[PDB]
């Protein structure tokens, strides 16, 4: 047994190639829409496999206009998250990702300025599998 | 070749069948053609057979080779058994303008045989500065081809083209003017060994069959009492070294129903199997002996979840028809034998000559179909036994480990249909003493049974 | 039906085959058939003016088409289905497989089934 | 992998859908037979010996920007002039291995309230069949469908006669006076029809 | 890494551009009904852009009855975030907004008479974009 | 059909073109077609009584009108489309393209298709 967890700390993430680095939140799924059929001889429902859709939520701190002026183009994610412990990193990207509200306006009292965002990507590479 | 559009046509029967086939037999044939004095495994297909022992049926590679090929095994391991005094055919050819005649080229079959392979040479009509080489089996050609004057080239042209898998040239002296011209010379001196054959020369073949693996054995058509004994000798021997080896015997032509019960009641070993009867094939005979090659290459090709208990065999007629009562003697002493019924040879019931016992759980050890099933799973344990004998910590992560391998692999078996039932558990009596190989294990399974009998009761 | 035979030519020498009598080789009704399909998937259509537009084939033309490499076996297996069947003997052709060996370098196989290939039912009143 | 391919002949287009046919192809196959009582014996199935046509269908959008495309207005209008076209259409299917000569039954574009760019498509089509209307004997079968097609306006080459032009341009050969009696053809050919250039420019009738 | 956040306090509100400095909370989303169909061969379904609609919530304390006079009236919303650390302000209108009900009364024990107001928006302009 | 050709008239000099006999220059049945077609585009409808309503074309009228740039290419369309396809020779007339290169000044093109180049199928009986 040893410690070699990671930590939201060495997050990196590239926003059409952009250090987004005010994010302190994302995560994305790649779910897909498996068929479960139920068969005469057989006890147990069959599954069957079905297309897939990538959804994604991304949340942080306002420091500009970025995503309102963005607007609903295509764009891409570089998710880096690396081992700092030990050698070696993950590194995944959104292969094509739309947002699906742009969070115009958000605010309350003294709080700072937070920035929530909501999206679907129609794929992803697996570039570094650590 | 160019870029472009190619076809051919082939024949349905030359259409890649090998596909599916199950089961290994072995075979000490006596071959015309071919490698001497060492095993050589076939993929089932008759052209591979034809090319790598001829076609002739007088021999008993070709005649088995094929019965056994019609049996469906998936693969058929064959040694040329042979008589000693082997010879190839071989030729020497001599230059013209050498007054003296000089010898310059010798010609060498590719195996050792005694068929008629000749040789006709004349001057190319075109070209005198050429000439044609014909190479000849008997009266018909069997590849043709011109070639230049200088002997290097001569040997390399007769050992380059593809027809030449017969005859292999070889230079003895260089010379500057064409071979003589000559018609028909036979390759003399050759031999193919199948001359008296003697009773010891099995030996040999069987000592080279030991270092390889299968599933079956049976003799080469011949029905000699000692043959027989010392094969049975072998075949246990190599039982007790895990070699779980099934046999084939068929009685001599001449013996009765009395003397083949009596055969198979003086030998009563599960791994031994009589056939009690000869059989037809395009008018040809084949003796008891020779049927068990058929009987075998069936048993072995049902592999484990078929049987041959009422196989339509290939057979057109049998010799001996027997009548229930005689059926039933027969198949009581564990005599396999043939039943001609409505024109179709049949199998009937799968047994072996394991008949006098049958101790209870012992009466499904009488048919061959249940050896076989045990057979074949002492083989794969055996195989994954190698994997681990002192080279896996003999821990009880490493034993389970072991038993996860050997659980799984009968439920492949389960997902086969072939066992009802199955456990394999820790042998906790043996396990007080184990070692680094000597981890001990136990099991048993149901083997599901191919339907056999029907017993109908009209209520009226 | 009455289907005649013909005379042999051997596709790999390109040449006739002749006895020693020298009169050509005839030969069965059957290998007369198995004869002309081999010629018939041979010769491209629309080109040699000597036949109609039913007799020859167009794998050839295929070659340079643009078209996937699945897109290519259906065509295949469009083009030689139709022109073996032309012939009366024919009864159906089928069962194509195909095994692109190299990157784009291709091997196909395909199953002929002759009229008399088919399987009667035995019945009378 | 799948695509769809529809080549259109007389009209020398081989079209490519960008986009795959949406949620699933689906093609149907009912042996035609009648169904007949018998008193006393009840129903029976009576086979009818020909075929049946069958349709595909399937719905599709043009997307506006993307691998080869081209405007969806464009498309569209192409594929309403192919489904008046009397000629057929060929349709190969790669996935679903279908492969073999169609006609558009029925077409549909639309425009939805965003995506204003894109033109949801919606087809149909219809397995094509054609109709085929001395010394009796076997031979081969009329079965190959005769889709290709040629210019109408024919530039003669070198080795060409007026007999070779009718018969690989207009199929029996002997048509070749059809070819000649036109009378643009008269002029721009000479008085003898067994004379002719590389070039003269010749009109095939239809 | 520095401080170039922004906070609620910096925000500044016209409703029909007057400035209605009591809304302690504000939020508006710019949503699209974005379309999701599988083809056939793409293994991943396919996300097609949809119509928008804006959307918006905005509460705070009463101060007196502006928004139930104001009734169901189409009017306008200017929201502007400014950065007093370093220069630099966004700026938000809300295009078209409508009110979607009217917090007609609303009150409990001792508590300071809050109001909230929900409608919907056609459409928004960035005016400014930091 | 049977037309017939007609006699060359240079746009760009507004005048006939004239052989050294002094005899107009005669011209294909084609190229007095073209010749036709750039005419009866520069030909307003309804206004030059010498013609019916079948001849002439409608395009200056447009100028003047209130209709969006979209729908007015749509009507460019129409009117050239319609104008043309009144000539026998006309198979079809279409893939009109359109580039406003200044503000409101505007560049189009438009492909005619004639009878002839029809493609016709090869087969007989």
């Amino acid at each position: 047994e040893e410690a070699s967890f990671l930590n939201g700390s060495d997050v990196v993430i590239l926003i059409d190639g952009v250090e987004e680095l005010y994010m302190e939140e994302i995560k994305a799924d790649f779910e897909q829409d498996e068929q479960s059929i139920k068969l005469l001889g057989c006890q147990n429902e069959i599954s069957r496999v079905g297309t897939t859709k990538g959804s994604f939520s991304l949340n942080g701190y306002k420091t500009d206009s970025k995503f309102a002026k963005l607007g609903f183009r295509s764009f891409e994610i570089i998710y880096n998250l690396s081992n700092s412990e030990t050698l070696g990193y993950e590194s995944i990207r959104l292969k094509n990702c739309r947002l699906k509200k742009l969070p115009l306006i958000n605010s309350k009292a003294g709080e700072i300025v937070k920035i929530e965002v909501e999206g679907s990507f129609r794929g992803y590479d697996l570039l570094n599998e650590l | 070749e160019i870029p472009g559009f190619y076809n051919r046509f082939k024949t349905q029967a030359e259409k890649s069948t090998n596909t599916g086939l199950k089961g290994r037999l072995a075979m000490p044939i006596r071959a015309n053609w071919g490698d001497v004095g060492k095993v050589v495994t076939i993929k089932n297909d008759l052209r591979q057979l034809k090319n790598l022992f001829g076609d002739d049926m007088n021999y008993s590679a070709f005649k088995l080779g094929k019965l056994a090929l019609l049996g469906n095994v998936k693969e058929l391991l064959l040694y040329r058994l042979v008589d000693g005094n082997q010879k190839k055919g071989t030729l020497t050819l001599k230059d013209t303008t050498e007054n003296s005649a000089k010898d310059v080229i010798k010609l060498e079959t590719k195996y050792p045989t005694a068929r008629n392979f000749n040789v006709t040479i004349k001057s190319n009509l075109v070209d005198s500065d050429k000439k044609d080489f014909i190479f000849f089996e008997n009266t018909k050609q069997l590849f043709s081809s011109s070639i230049k004057g200088t002997i290097d080239e001569i040997v390399l042209e007769i050992n380059s083209n593809l027809d030449n898998e017969y005859v292999i040239a070889t230079k003895v002296a260089d010379s500057d003017t064409i071979l003589a011209n000559v018609v028909n010379q036979a390759l003399e001196g050759g031999n193919d060994g199948c001359t008296s054959i003697t009773n010891e020369s099995y030996l040999k073949a069987l000592e080279e069959f030991e270092r390889y693996s299968f599933d079956s054995f049976v003799l080469d058509g011949v029905a000699d009492e000692a043959l027989q004994e010392t094969t049975k000798a072998w075949v246990a021997k190599n039982k007790e070294l895990g070699k779980d080896i099934l046999l084939f015997l068929g009685g001599k032509t001449e013996d009765n129903i009395k003397q083949i019960n009596d055969k198979s009641k003086s030998f009563n070993d599960e791994n031994i199997v009589n056939v009690g009867s000869s059989a037809y094939y395009e008018n040809i005979k084949y003796t008891p002996s020779e049927v068990a090659v058929y009987i075998a290459a069936l048993s072995v090709s049902k592999g484990i979840t078929g049987s041959i208990c009422n196989a339509k065999t290939i057979f057109e007629e049998v010799e001996p028809r027997l009548s229930q009562s005689e059926v039933k003697e027969c198949l009581k002493s564990g005599t396999l034998v043939l039943d001609f019924d409505d024109g179709d040879v049949i199998i009937v019931d799968d047994v072996n000559t394991f008949k006098k016992y049958v101790d209870d759980k012992n009466e499904a050890m009488g048919y061959i179909s249940n050896i076989m099933f045990i057979n074949t799973i002492n083989k794969d344990t055996s195989l994954k036994r190698k994997e681990f004998v002192g080279k896996i910590f003999n821990d009880a992560t490493g034993q389970t480990t072991v038993i996860c391998a050997l659980k799984k692999y009968f439920e492949e078996l389960m997902s086969q249909g072939i066992i009802s039932e199955f456990n394999v558990d820790i042998d906790t009596e043996l396990q007080a003493t184990a070692k680094a190989d000597e981890f001990y294990w136990k099991w048993d399974a149901v083997k599901v049974d191919v339907m056999k009998k029907i017993y109908g009761t009209g209520y009226l | 039906l009455d289907l005649k035979g013909s005379f042999l030519f051997d596709f790999e020498k390109g040449e006739f085959v002749k006895n020693a009598d020298g009169t050509l080789k005839k030969c069965d009704k059957v290998q007369a058939y198995k004869q002309w399909c081999q010629k018939a998937i041979l010769t491209p259509r629309y080109k040699k003016a000597a036949y109609t537009n039913i007799y020859g084939s167009e794998i050839k033309d295929l070659i340079a088409s643009n078209l996937s490499q699945s897109a290519k076996e259906l065509e295949i297996t469009r083009l030689i289905k139709e022109t073996i069947l032309v012939h009366p003997y024919t009864k159906e052709v089928g069962e194509f497989s195909f095994n692109w060996l190299e990157n784009s370098r291709l091997v196909e196989y395909e199953f002929d089934v002759l009229t008399i290939d088919d399987e009667n039912i035995v019945i009378d009143g | 992998v799948i695509d769809i391919y529809l080549k259109n002949e007389k009209e020398k287009i081989d079209f490519h859908f960008p986009v795959n046919p949406q949620d699933s192809l689906s093609i149907k196959k009912e042996k035609r037979f009648e169904t007949v009582d018998i008193v006393n014996l009840g129903e029976f199935d009576i086979k009818k010996e020909g075929e049946k046509i069958r349709e595909i269908s399937f719905k599709t959008f043009l997307p506006n920007l993307y691998s080869e495309l081209k405007n969806p207005i464009e498309v569209v209008a192409m594929l309403e002039k192919w489904v008046d076209q009397a000629e057929p259409l060929r349709l190969i299917i790669t996935g679903f291995g279908y492969n073999g000569l169609v006609t558009i039954s029925s077409f549909s574009n639309t425009q939805t309230a965003g995506r204003e760019e894109d033109r949801d498509i919606e087809i149909t089509f219809r397995t094509y069949r054609e109709l085929k209307i001395s010394n009796t004997k076997t031979d081969l079968k009329d079965n190959r469908p005769n889709t290709q097609t040629k210019s109408k306006i024919y530039t003669v080459k070198a080795s060409d006669t007026l007999y070779k032009i009718a018969k690989n341009l207009l199929g029996k050969g002997s048509r070749w006076p059809e070819i000649y009696n036109i009378p643009e053809n008269k002029k721009v050919i000479g008085k003898n029809p067994n004379i002719i250039k590389k070039g003269k420019l010749v009109i095939p009738s239809k």
